[PDB]
């Protein structure tokens, strides 16, 4: 799965 | 970013922490909310797989 | 549709009466909840283009 | 501009 972290 | 589209059970329009994108309709949402981590291989969103959260 | 992501201020998740696209996110929004109707020529969300409603 | 009504 896509996942991100700003 | 503006073309990324935020779409949480939470409701609320935010980029902060761990998010996870919906692999069918492209929505992000919080993990956390959502009470799911990156090691899942696949995701999907409350509505495209409805579900108690 | 399954494919079609509703984010309206409201947020509830529902298809009824008339709503309209963002040009630019694709998100749908319900026409009475933005304060738009059916004739106007360009649409952005309130995150696209924020602003009060 | 795209508008629906279900
Ligand atoms: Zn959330
Ligand atoms: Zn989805
Ligand atoms: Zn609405
Ligand atoms: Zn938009």
């Amino acid at each position: 799965a896509r996942t991100k972290q700003t | 970013g503006p073309l990324d589209v935020i779409r949480c059970i939470c409701g609320l329009y935010k980029d902060e922490g761990l998010m996870i994108q919906c692999d069918k309709c492209m929505v992000w949402q919080h993990c956390d909310c959502m009470g799911v981590n990156s090691d899942v291989e696949h995701y999907l969103c409350e509505q495209c797989d409805p579900r108690p959260v």
